[PDB]
């Protein structure tokens, strides 16, 4: 043994479960709200189902320049009306 | 008898804490409609 | 001299539940970041602006179709640092430009270095020979040749494999249609090493389990073994007679047997890596010139080699426009190769 | 806790059911409880299928495997396989579901309440695996039960409404079977047919008179053999050829079930008589022949002479000859010319497909049947996207024949592995070296060296 | 991009009258199309006769014209050949032949409109993918 | 000591350099027949009309093949699943044109290899061994049945069985992808884990045992001379190996029981290959890999492509080109 407390000891102790009956659901709900508030879309820049294309276009907003790539994406995002 | 905050404790939680948050994020996605 | 270096050394090498070591300073952050980046990217990040593809759980992909996809072809072989001239510190733009791909690939590469240093480090403390580290050079040779050397020979990172299940399947099929990679003898040797390794694994495991000495009374034979016993738990002599009579030849040197089990899959992976180094330059085993000369002149000459090239040609023409959107291929229906009816 | 740990029994928990080998009373409970599970699934699954069943859709569009079995027996269907009354399906499900509680009850009682061994309690129900006379007597009881079961199919066919006959003149219908085939040259002639293309061994049975008459012979044979094995004990040649132990008897059964699983796989894949395509969808050969038929019909209506249309290879575009001369459909379906089905046979003459019947006698119901089967070919993805592997999403379909064939090949394969596992173990345990080699008595050390 | 009322506006008849479907109608049309039609018409092609597809341009040149709700609803009652010369109810599913095509027995007039609407709207979404076949998959 | 008993004692003798046995009595002639026909056909057989369309494919060395392109070509699609022994042909020339040899080779081979599996059981009984080495061999054996017999059965023709050649194997794999999307099938995926995992654990076990060899030699000699065939004592220190690998991962991820270690080595590739064999055998009945073509749709209804859709494009290329002259109607239903 390496001295840490056995896992089977810890996860059958009431104190473990008093703590983690709160911390586990709290993290789950935090993750749910990251999505349900729509925050995940804006952090990572991921299209919503209604923002892949403009209403009549069918071309991909594909990046084609290396050093103006950032401006190209910003331009594609404006053209969504 | 035993400590509470060890290296093992940190290793466990750097993995377990984001896992639960991600599981909740992915569960919410199952209700997104187009 | 018991300075801070030696005190630090003491703490790093404590016998804990997770050994750390000096190698752990490199291994743990890079491994964790490479895994966390793959999970973050496959859960939340799109491939719309680099590939025209949805690629995350957020967008409705499943475990088989999510990926962290390669950057756009226009990025070349850019390191794509978050603070570099493309993303310019913008975390959201960085994600849209494919910065997670180089992030995962580069932290992964240094993470692999760290795991192999860990194998050396632990082996030196325990006092065993470092053959486990030596065997791990083959996964490193594969990772480096496929994820780094190969795109570096090509036009850009875009043509490297993307980190996802179905994305890797597309990589396999791209290699058939464009490189005729099944024809390549360096791939053939790798196939031999992988399948011969799985064979050796199966047959050595089964031979040991069916030449066990009766060292206990229970019908479960697992208990009748003690890690510190001095005797072999199975009969090498009965194993040797069985295979000599079933197969003609058999192992007789148990040390040779286990070195061979190291040798076969490791040599395989190394051979496959060399062939991919060639594909970095399109230096393919694509054709047999003698077959092409005969087939060009003799329209009744047909082999399974000529049949497969026709499949490759179908793969290239039908997948290229969608798989290489930056090229802007417009192939009218009338130019597409097709058999009758289909 | 008699034999309920590894120390007493010698078997670890993951081989825990091996602890039951010499506890006939608990072993009885395990077997009865398990039969209850089988009867439960049959009843519950039927009710699930019925609840999910829309009578206006073909059964094969709805993921049904049990209702097709009931409909084939003549319950709930009329001409053309149309569903006329879903009540028999309800009955069959409810009665299996109710019976599973009786079996569950007995199984749980014997397993945990009743006597652990039966030999002290009753010498009739008690048994010793090594008692060759008692084992063949139990075997004989079960052969008599099996024989009665086969006669129940005969009784349904001849006295209680009949069977669904896909070949019946007029599009398929329930028909009473009045003259079952009894000529043993016909019945046993099926057993000596080659299993290869155009012959098909017993999978080729193609009429109900043969099916019914074959069950008369099997019924009598089982009853007789059951009487024989009650009255006899194994002969000397048999005594010396077998291993006589519980695990050995298990292994023989596993081999038998594997064999049957593989046969069932082919039956459901090729046979369209006892697996009617009205209920199960067309076979693979059937849908492929149906495509050729559909395009022959379309092109002929446009004015093509399909008899003389030369295809790109030099073979006929629509029609060609089989290797023995029969006129057959062309294209890649040339491999399926052994297909026989009620919608196609009116076009058949002595030489195969008859060009005069093709030109003049193709009825709209045949065009309908062929277009339906061509678009319900047993191709489809694991997530039930119907069609070739390159098809887009839209059609939620996988043929019942694909579900039934794949599941039973997988089951049959693992049951062959289980036969090898337990037959090899039974041999080793009987001879006494199933736990390893005795160090002081290692046989190979007493043998001359090979070189 | 979004499923807007403009997308959902389609010709009602040959005289130029339009009708605007609801999202619920369009989605009901898609479900009913999969139920009754997609086994031969998946993607707007025709598996048992690929010469005829469900592209609006093809439907416009049918006789009588089928590129509007009334024409398509009439086709599902009494289908004809492309030139109108023959009645094909005996080999094509329709209300007239619901006895031999049982899936048509539980379609109502309101269902036919929804299916018709699906067929007219999908090309406006999918472009060439509708009726294009494998080349555009 | 009558003559039958004498023959039986020779057949089952544990003293023959190669064990014969009762399975060997079927094995030896069927494997000889298949081997001799294979070698002759591989060198000298004339071209074969595999797809039944009078378009013969050349497989042998004398007709323009090298080792990589050569094959014994599967029998004609016109034959389908019909039995075609030499005596069903009007001449040897007919038999050869129609791919007769393929049927003779694979039927003798499948018989012989099945008996090779029983022979493994049989000798283990004569030597007092445990009986399950043959269970491990059932996984490669089942794979051979899948591609030479089961897949032809479900598809209706031996012409879609795997060719007996290197490039022929590749052709089989490519068309299999087009028609079943085998990459997207979980059983092929388990097969890959079976053989990738099998190769990993092979190098793993070999490197750990080699790392903990007990010093018995000088540096000028091979360490392999430190083990002597038949010796009573183990040649490496499994406790040192466990102590290394336990610290590499964590202590409880490491085996210290050699018997369950070696059981794990046996089970992982064998179970994985069983699933691979069951993938081929179930796709034989057209229950194909996952289809996510056009699964992701935007708000308006535009198709949003995934990597699955790029795979589909590649599959379509393989589909439209394979057997370019053999289809007259639009659906490749078998
Ligand atoms: C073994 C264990 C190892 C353990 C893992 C180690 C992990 C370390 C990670 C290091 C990552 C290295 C990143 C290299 C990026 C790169 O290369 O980036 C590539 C750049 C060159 O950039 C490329 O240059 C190309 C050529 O352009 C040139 O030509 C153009 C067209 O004519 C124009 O004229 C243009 O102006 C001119 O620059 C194109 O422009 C490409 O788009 C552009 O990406 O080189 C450079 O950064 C530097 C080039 C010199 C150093 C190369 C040595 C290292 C790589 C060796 C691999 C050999 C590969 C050959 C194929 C086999
Ligand atoms: C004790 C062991 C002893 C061993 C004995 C060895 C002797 C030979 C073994 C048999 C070899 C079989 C090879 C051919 C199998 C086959 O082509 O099977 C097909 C036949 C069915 O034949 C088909 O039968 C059809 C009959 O349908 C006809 O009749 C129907 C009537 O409804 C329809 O009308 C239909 O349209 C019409 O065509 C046609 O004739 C077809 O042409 C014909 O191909 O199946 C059948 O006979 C029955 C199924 C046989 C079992 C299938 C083999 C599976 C083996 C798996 C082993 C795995 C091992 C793993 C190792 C680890
Ligand atoms: C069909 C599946 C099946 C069946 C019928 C059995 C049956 C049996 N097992 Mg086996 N076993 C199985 C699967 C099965 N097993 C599996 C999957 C494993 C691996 C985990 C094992 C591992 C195993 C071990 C290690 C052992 C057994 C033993 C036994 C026997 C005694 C069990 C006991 O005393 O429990 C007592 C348990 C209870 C009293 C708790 C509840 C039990 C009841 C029956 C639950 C049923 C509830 C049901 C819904 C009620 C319906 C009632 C209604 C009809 C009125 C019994 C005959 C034992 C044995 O061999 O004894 C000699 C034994 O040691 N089994
Ligand atoms: C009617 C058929 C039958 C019967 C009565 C037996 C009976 C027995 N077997 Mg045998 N066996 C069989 C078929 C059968 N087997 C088949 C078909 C195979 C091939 C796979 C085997 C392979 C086999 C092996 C390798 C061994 C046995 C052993 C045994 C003995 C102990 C079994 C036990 O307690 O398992 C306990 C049950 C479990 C531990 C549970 C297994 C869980 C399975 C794998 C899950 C399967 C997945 C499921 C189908 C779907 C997924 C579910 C999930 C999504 C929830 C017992 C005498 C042991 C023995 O030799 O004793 C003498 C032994 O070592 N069997
Ligand atoms: C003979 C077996 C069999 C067959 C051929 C079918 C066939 C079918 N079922 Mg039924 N069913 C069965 C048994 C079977 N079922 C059982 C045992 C249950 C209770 C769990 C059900 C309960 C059920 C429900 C509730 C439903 C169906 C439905 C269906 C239809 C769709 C199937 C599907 O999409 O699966 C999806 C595919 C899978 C889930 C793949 C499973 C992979 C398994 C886990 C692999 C196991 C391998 C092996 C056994 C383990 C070996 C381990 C090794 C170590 C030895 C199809 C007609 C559906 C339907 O359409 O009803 C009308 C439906 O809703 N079935
Ligand atoms: C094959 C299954 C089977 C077998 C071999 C046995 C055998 C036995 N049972 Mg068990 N049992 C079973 C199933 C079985 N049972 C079922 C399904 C139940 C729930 C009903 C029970 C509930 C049960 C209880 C509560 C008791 C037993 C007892 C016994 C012992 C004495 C029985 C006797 O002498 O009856 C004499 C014979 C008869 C009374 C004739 C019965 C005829 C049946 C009821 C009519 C149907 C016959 C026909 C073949 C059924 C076809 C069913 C098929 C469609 C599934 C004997 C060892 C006794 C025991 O263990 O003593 C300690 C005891 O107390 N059994
Ligand atoms: C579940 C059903 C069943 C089982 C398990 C048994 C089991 C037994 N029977 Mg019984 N028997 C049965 C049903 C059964 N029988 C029926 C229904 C009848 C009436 C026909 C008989 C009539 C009968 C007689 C007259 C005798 C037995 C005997 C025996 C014993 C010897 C078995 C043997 O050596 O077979 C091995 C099989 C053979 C030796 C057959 C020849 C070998 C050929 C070449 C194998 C061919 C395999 C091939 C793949 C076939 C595929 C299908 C084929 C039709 C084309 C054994 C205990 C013997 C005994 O000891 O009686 C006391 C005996 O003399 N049985
Ligand atoms: C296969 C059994 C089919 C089913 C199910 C459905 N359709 Fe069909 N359709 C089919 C064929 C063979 C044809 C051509 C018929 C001919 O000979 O002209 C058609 C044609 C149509 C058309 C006309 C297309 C055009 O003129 O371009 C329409 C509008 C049509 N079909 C609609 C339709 C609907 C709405 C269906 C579900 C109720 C349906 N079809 C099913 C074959 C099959
Ligand atoms: C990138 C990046 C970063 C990082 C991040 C991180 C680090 C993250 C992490 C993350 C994580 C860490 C996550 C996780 C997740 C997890 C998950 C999501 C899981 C899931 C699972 C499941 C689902 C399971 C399943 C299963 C299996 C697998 C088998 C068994 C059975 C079962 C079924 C259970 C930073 C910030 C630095 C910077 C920027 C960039
Ligand atoms: C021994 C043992 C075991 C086993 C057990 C078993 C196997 C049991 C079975 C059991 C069973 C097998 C049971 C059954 C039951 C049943 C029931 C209980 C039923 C009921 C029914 C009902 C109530 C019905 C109803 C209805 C109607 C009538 C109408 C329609 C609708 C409905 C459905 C509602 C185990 C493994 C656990 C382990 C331990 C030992
Ligand atoms: C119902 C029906 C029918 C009929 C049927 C019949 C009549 C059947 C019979 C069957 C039979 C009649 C079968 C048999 C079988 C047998 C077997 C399967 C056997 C086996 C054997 C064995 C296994 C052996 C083994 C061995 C050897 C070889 C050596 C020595 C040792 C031993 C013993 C191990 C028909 C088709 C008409 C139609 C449909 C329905
Ligand atoms: C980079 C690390 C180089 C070690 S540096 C070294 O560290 C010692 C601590 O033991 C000090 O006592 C000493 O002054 C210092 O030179
Ligand atoms: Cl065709």
């Amino acid at each position: 043994t390496t001295g840490e407390r056995p896992f089977s000891d810890i996860i059958t102790s009431v104190r473990y479960w008093v703590i983690h009956s709160i911390t586990i659901p709290a993290l789950f709900i935090a993750g749910w709200l990251f999505v349900s508030t729509g925050l995940a879309y804006d952090v990572f820049g991921t299209p919503r189902p209604d923002s892949y294309y403009a209403q009549e276009q069918r071309s991909i907003p594909l990046v084609t320049d290396r050093f103006e790539a950032k401006q190209q994406v910003e331009t594609f995002l404006e053209q969504l009306k | 008898s035993y400590p509470i905050f060890t290296v093992r404790w940190v290793a466990v939680h750097t993995l377990a804490v984001p896992t639960i948050f991600f599981l909740g994020a992915i569960a919410a996605m199952q209700f997104i409609q187009r | 001299e018991r300075g801070w270096f030696d005190i630090l050394d003491d703490w790093l090498k404590r016998d804990r539940f997770v050994f750390v070591g000096w190698s752990g300073i490199l291994l743990f952050p890079c491994a964790y970041l490479a895994l966390g980046g793959w999970l973050t990217g496959t859960t939340f990040v799109t491939s719309w602006y680099t590939h025209g593809l949805a690629s995350s759980y957020l967008e409705g992909c499943n475990f088989l179709t999510v990926a962290v996809s390669t950057p756009a072809n226009s990025m070349g072989h850019s390191l794509l640092l978050l603070w570099g001239p493309e993303a310019q510190g913008d975390f959201t733009r960085w994600c849209q430009l494919g910065g997670l791909w180089t992030f995962i690939a580069l932290h992964g590469a240094f993470g692999l270095i760290g795991f192999m240093l860990r194998q050396f480090e632990i082996a030196r403390l325990v006092g065993v020979r470092p053959y486990n580290a030596i065997a791990f050079s083959a996964p490193i040779a594969v990772f480096v040749s496929v994820f780094l050397i190969y795109p570096l020979g090509q036009s850009s990172w875009f043509f490297a494999p993307s980190f996802g299940v179905a994305a890797i399947f597309r990589f396999l099929l791209f290699f058939q249609g464009f490189h005729n990679w099944t024809l390549n003898p360096f791939h053939m040797m790798g196939v031999a090493g992988v399948l011969g390794g799985a064979l050796l694994c199966a047959i050595h495991g089964a031979t040991v389990e069916n030449t066990l000495f009766q060292d206990g009374e229970g019908a479960s034979t697992f208990r009748a073994f003690n890690p510190t016993q001095a005797e072999e738990t199975y009969s090498m002599v009965t194993a040797n007679r069985f295979w000599s009579q079933i197969f003609g030849i058999a192992f007789s040197n148990k040390r040779w047997l286990h070195f061979f089990m190291l040798f076969v899959p490791v040599t395989g992976l190394w051979m496959s890596a060399i062939g991919v180094v060639g594909l970095a330059l399109n230096l393919r085993s694509y054709d047999f010139i003698s077959q092409e000369i005969r087939a060009a002149e003799d329209p009744e000459f047909e082999t399974f080699y000529t049949k497969n090239l026709l499949l490759n040609e179908g793969i290239r023409a039908w997948m290229a426009p969608q798989d290489q959107p930056h090229e802007n291929f417009v192939f009218p229906e009338e130019v597409l190769p097709r058999g009758n009816a289909l | 806790a008699t034999n309920r740990d590894q120390e007493s029994s010698g078997f670890a928990w993951w081989a825990g059911n091996a602890r039951l080998i010499n506890l006939s009373g608990k072993l009885l409970g395990a077997h009865v409880a398990h039969a209850g599970l089988i009867v439960f699934w049959a009843g519950a699954m039927t009710l699930f299928e019925l609840a999910h069943f829309i009578p206006e859709k073909p059964m094969y569009e709805q993921g049904l495997i049990l209702i097709p079995h009931i409909a084939t027996l003549g319950w709930g269907v009329g001409p053309g396989g149309e569903v006329v009354d879903t009540f028999p399906f309800f009955v069959v499900g409810v009665v299996h579901l109710i019976s599973s509680a009786v079996l569950g009850f007995g199984g749980v009682y014997h397993a945990i309440r009743g006597p652990e061994t039966l030999e002290e309690y009753s010498s009739f129900f008690g048994y010793d695996w090594k008692d060759k006379n008692k084992m063949t007597t139990i075997l004989g009881f079960h052969l008599i039960v099996l024989g009665i079961g086969a006669l129940l199919l005969v009784a349904k066919a001849m006295f209680f409404g009949g069977l669904y006959d896909t070949w019946a003149p007029g599009g398929g219908d329930v028909r009473v079977i009045t003259n079952p085939t009894l000529d043993p040259r016909v019945i046993f002639g099926y057993l000596l047919k080659s299993p290869f293309g155009g012959e098909g061994w017993i999978v080729s049975v193609n009429n109900l008179e043969d099916v019914v008459g074959g069950h008369i012979w099997i019924g009598l044979i089982c009853i007789a053999g059951g009487i024989w094995h009650i009255l006899t004990t194994p002969f000397g040649w048999a005594r010396r050829a077998f291993i006589w132990s519980g695990e050995a008897y298990l292994s023989y059964s596993l081999g038998a079930l594997s064999m049957m699983g593989f046969i069932a796989t082919c039956f459901v894949w090729f046979n369209n008589t006892v697996y009617p395509s009205e209920f199960y969808g067309p076979t693979g050969p059937e849908a492929s022949q149906a495509q050729a038929m559909t395009f022959l019909i379309r092109d002929q209506k446009l004015g093509a002479n399909v008899g003389s249309a030369q295809g790109p290879t030099g073979l006929g575009k629509y029609l060609m000859r089989s290797p023995t001369g029969e006129i057959i459909f062309g294209g890649e379906t040339m491999r399926f010319w052994d297909f026989r089905g009620p919608w196609l046979e009116p076009l058949r003459g002595p030489n195969g497909l008859d060009l005069n019947k093709i030109k003049n006698d193709i009825q709209p119901w045949q065009e309908r049947r062929a277009a339906e089967y061509m678009t319900h070919a047993p191709l489809g993805s694991l997530n039930s996207v119907g069609g070739v592997a390159t098809e887009i999403n839209s059609v939620n379909f996988v043929s019942p024949r694909s579900w039934l064939a794949t599941s039973h090949f997988v089951l049959a394969f693992f049951f062959l592995v289980g036969h090898l596992w337990h037959a090899g173990r039974a041999r080793a345990a009987a001879a006494g070296f199933e736990k390893g080699i005795d160090r002081e008595s290692e046989p190979v050390l007493s043998m001359p060296s090979l070189d | 991009a979004e499923l807007t009322p403009e997308v959902l506006t389609v010709p009602l008849n040959s005289e130029g009258k339009t009708i605007t479907l609801t999202e619920k109608q369009y989605l009901e049309g898609k479900r009913l199309f999969q139920y009754a039609c997609a086994s031969c018409h998946v993607g707007g092609i025709t598996k048992t006769n690929p010469s005829l597809d469900l592209r609006t341009e093809t439907l416009a040149l049918a006789t009588p014209p089928r590129d509007n709700i009334e024409g398509l609803v009439d086709y599902m009652k009494n289908p004809t050949t492309y030139d109108g010369e023959q009645e094909i109810a005996e080999v094509h599913p329709s209300l007239r032949s619901a006895d031999i095509f049982p899936k048509m027995r539980n379609l109502t007039e309101k269902d036919l409109v929804a299916i018709a609407g699906h067929i007219l709207v999908e090309p406006k979404i999918l472009g060439d993918k509708w009726g294009g076949g494998k080349v555009y998959y | 000591a009558n003559l039958w008993e004498r023959f039986c004692n020779w057949v089952t003798s544990t003293d023959n350099r190669l064990y014969v046995g009762w399975f060997g009595v079927i094995m030896i002639p069927t494997l000889l027949a298949a081997t001799i026909c294979f070698v002759i056909a591989f060198i000298a057989a004339p071209p074969v009309d595999i797809d039944g369309i009078r378009e013969p494919v050349s497989g042998s060395l004398l007709y323009g093949n090298n080792i990589i392109t050569g094959a014994v070509v599967p029998s004609s699609n016109a034959i389908g699943l019909h039995f075609y022994p030499i005596w069903e042909a009007a001449s040897l020339d007919e038999w050869l044109y129609n791919g007769g040899p393929y049927q003779l080779i694979i039927f003798h081979f499948l018989l012989g290899a099945s008996c090779y599996m029983g022979r493994q059981w049989e000798l283990s009984y004569r030597l007092g061994m445990r009986p399950w080495i043959c269970v491990a061999y059932s996984a490669p054996l089942a794979s051979a049945f899948a591609v030479f017999l089961i897949y032809p059965i479900g598809q209706g023709s031996f012409s879609d069985g795997m060719p007996l050649g290197i490039s022929g194997t590749f052709n089989f794999m490519i068309v299999f992808q087009a028609e079943h999307n085998i990459l997207m099938h979980p059983f092929h995926q388990l097969g890959v884990a079976g053989v990738f995992g099998g190769a990993l654990f092979c190098a793993m076990h070999g490197s750990l045992v080699t790392s903990s060899l007990i010093r018995e030699t000088t540096e000028t000699e091979s360490a392999n001379y430190g083990y002597k065939f038949g010796q009573e004592e183990e040649t490496y220190n499994i406790v040192a190996a466990h102590g290394y690998f336990g610290r590499l991962i964590f202590q409880y991820a490491s085996f210290n029981n050699s018997r369950s270690l070696h059981f794990f080595l046996a089970a992982w590739p064998v179970v994985g290959v069983w699933f691979a064999a069951l993938g081929i055998s179930t796709m034989a009945f057209n229950l194909n890999g996952f289809n996510f073509n056009h699964s992701v749709i935007d708000a308006k209804g535009n198709v949003i492509n995934t990597w699955a859709d790029i795979i589909n494009r590649a599959n379509l290329g393989m589909e439209v080109m394979h057997e370019r002259n053999a289809h007259n109607f639009p659906l490749d239903l078998a």
